[PDB]
């Protein structure tokens, strides 16, 4: 009857609350994805039980073992019903699980750490202007 | 210092990485573009 | 961005929840619920 | 923009071409074909 | 830095409160406008 919904700990999708240790069930977590799961289960009449994935991974097929892990492994082997999480739609995943339409767009990006001269008086004019002024 | 992925791939003093099992890792793994192939070779090695 | 893609709600193949979940996602998208959730959790919580 | 959505390649419900077309769209997406086509037909052809 | 009541609810570094027994505490307690119950639940705990 009750439907288990796998997910992963990731800001701002699923977060532990400030007093999560004093709370039990879906009240422990907060974020974008818990609200998304709440709205989804409000639309289709189901009662859900959020469950963080055991190994804390998103899902990949082992080249040799040929066994999925993460949330894709949770879904493939019947240990979960719905994966409300930042799970990317990919060709390798689409062949083993069913993805709904995208609920958020994104892309791969590079993250780096954040980070005037003595002749700054020479700046408000272009170098060509200075050369032409001398000429 | 860095403005594109090509600049990141050409340089050597600044390393780069990603998640072990996530869509970016397999994106670089099975990419057929020269710059992304170079980046995958660097990250694998 | 190196490419363009998106997140999805995944269910096991052949599950009975696929169509209802897809329609729920579409309903949330058209009502603006996804947009306001993103504004609530990304932009409204900027501390910088 | 007032909202976010996208274009889809539509087929009749229950048609045998559904899943193959979906997989073809995904394959074209991962290989950069869609991005290349958009650049070719929008930016590279910029006339301003 | 703050210019409206919504700015108080949207931030975390700056705290806010009111009298323990007064019309303001009850206004915040029984309000049903989302920002108001947001800032009420903030200072309730």
């Amino acid at each position: 009857r009750t439907i288990v919904v796998t997910t992963i700990l990731e800001s701002p999708y699923v977060m532990y609350k400030k007093n999560h240790e004093q709370l039990e069930g879906n009240e422990r977590y907060e974020g974008y994805c818990v609200d998304l799961a709440y709205e989804i289960a409000k639309h289709v009449r189901i009662k859900y039980k959020l469950s963080i994935v055991g190994d804390g991974k998103y899902g990949a097929r082992d080249p040799e073992t040929k066994i999925w892990n993460g949330m894709v492994g949770e879904l493939v082997y019947g240990r979960a019903d719905i994966a409300v999480a930042p799970l990317t739609i990919t060709l390798v995943r689409e062949e083993v699980i069913d993805f709904s339409k995208p609920f958020m767009s994104l892309g791969i990006s590079i993250m780096i750490k954040k980070p005037p001269g003595v002749f700054s008086f020479l700046d408000p004019l272009a170098y060509e202007i200075w050369m032409c002024i001398v000429f | 210092p860095i403005e594109s992925a090509e600049d990141l791939a050409k340089q050597t003093e600044i390393a780069y990485g990603t998640l072990d099992s996530g869509s970016t890792k397999e994106f670089f793994r099975r990419s057929k573009i020269a710059v992304y192939e170079k980046m995958w070779s660097y990250m694998k090695s | 961005n190196l490419d363009s893609k998106g997140y999805g709600v995944a269910t096991p193949k052949g599950s009975a929840l696929g169509t209802p979940v897809n329609l729920a996602v579409l309903k949330l998208s058209e009502q603006g619920i996804l947009d306001k959730l993103k504004n609530k959790w990304w932009y409204d919580k900027g501390e910088c």
